[PDB]
């Protein structure tokens, strides 16, 4: 879930 | 019922003598593979006694700006390797694996070796068996608003483990499942500080709570600063 929290985060 | 991700170290101890090479094992219960990525979730943390984790590798086998190329970090999907090719007297200390592809993150048990960007913390605590403490985390050398304050404990056995974290912007939280009634993560960006409350306490929160950033400006970024951390002693009694 890690990666898809960040880009979610940034984007 | 979704499980955690438990990461497994071994060995714990090894006795070693300079020169020596030392290879160190760390197996996650699930992928910690993005196969969207192809990358490797893993992270590897080196720790001094009395000080905080310091982030040896991440994403498996990439070494953080700094660390020796004796230091080799390898494995794909499930099993992971930490090697030292040649052993140095400052290289002893003890080594973390850490889960990073899904929460909670998890710690390993860690092997220990055996012969201006910071975060300030509040003092030393004293607390009284059922009593509540917020303990503090103040960024000097960057906005908070720009990274995920996160905040792990570790009582004297020496395991590491993640509590929660929260985004400064959008004040989301993300809480370990152990820990998401003792404790509760709070951001103040115009202070630029992180608060961390501890209710209910007992002697099972005797330990040293640290806080720490992730960029969330990169594509990725593991845990670089870790602050010194604060000893919270909730000494059993009555």
């Amino acid at each position: 879930v890690v990666q898809e929290a960040l880009d979610k985060a940034r984007e | 019922f979704v499980r955690d991700i438990v990461m497994t170290q071994s060995p714990s101890s090894l006795t070693v003598t300079a020169g020596e090479k030392v290879t160190m094992s760390c197996k996650s219960s699930q992928s910690l593979l993005n196969s969207g990525n192809q990358k490797n979730y893993l992270t590897w943390y080196q720790q001094k006694p009395g000080q905080p984790p310091k982030l040896l590798i991440y994403w498996a086998s990439t070494r953080e700006s700094g660390v020796p190329d004796r230091f080799t970090g390898s494995g794909s999907g499930t099993d992971f390797t930490l090697t030292i090719s040649s052993v140095q007297a400052e290289d002893l200390a003890v080594y973390y694996c850490q889960n990073d592809y899904s929460y909670p993150l998890t710690f390993g048990a860690g092997t220990k070796l055996e012969p201006e960007v910071q975060l300030q913390q509040s003092g030393a605590e004293l607390v009284r068996p059922g009593a509540s403490v917020k303990l503090s985390c103040t960024a000097s050398g960057f906005n908070i608003k720009d990274d995920f304050m996160h905040w792990v404990k570790q009582r004297p056995e020496q395991g590491l483990e993640w509590i929660g974290r929260i985004d400064p912007a959008n004040d989301n939280t993300k809480y370990a499942p152990k820990f998401q009634d003792k404790a509760t993560i709070i951001a103040d960006t115009s202070s630029n500080t992180a608060y961390l409350q501890l209710s209910s306490l007992t002697s099972e929160d005797t330990a040293v709570y640290y806080c720490a950033r992730r960029e969330v400006y990169s594509y990725y970024s593991p845990l670089d600063v870790w602050g010194a951390g604060t000893t919270v002693t909730v000494p059993s009694g009555s």
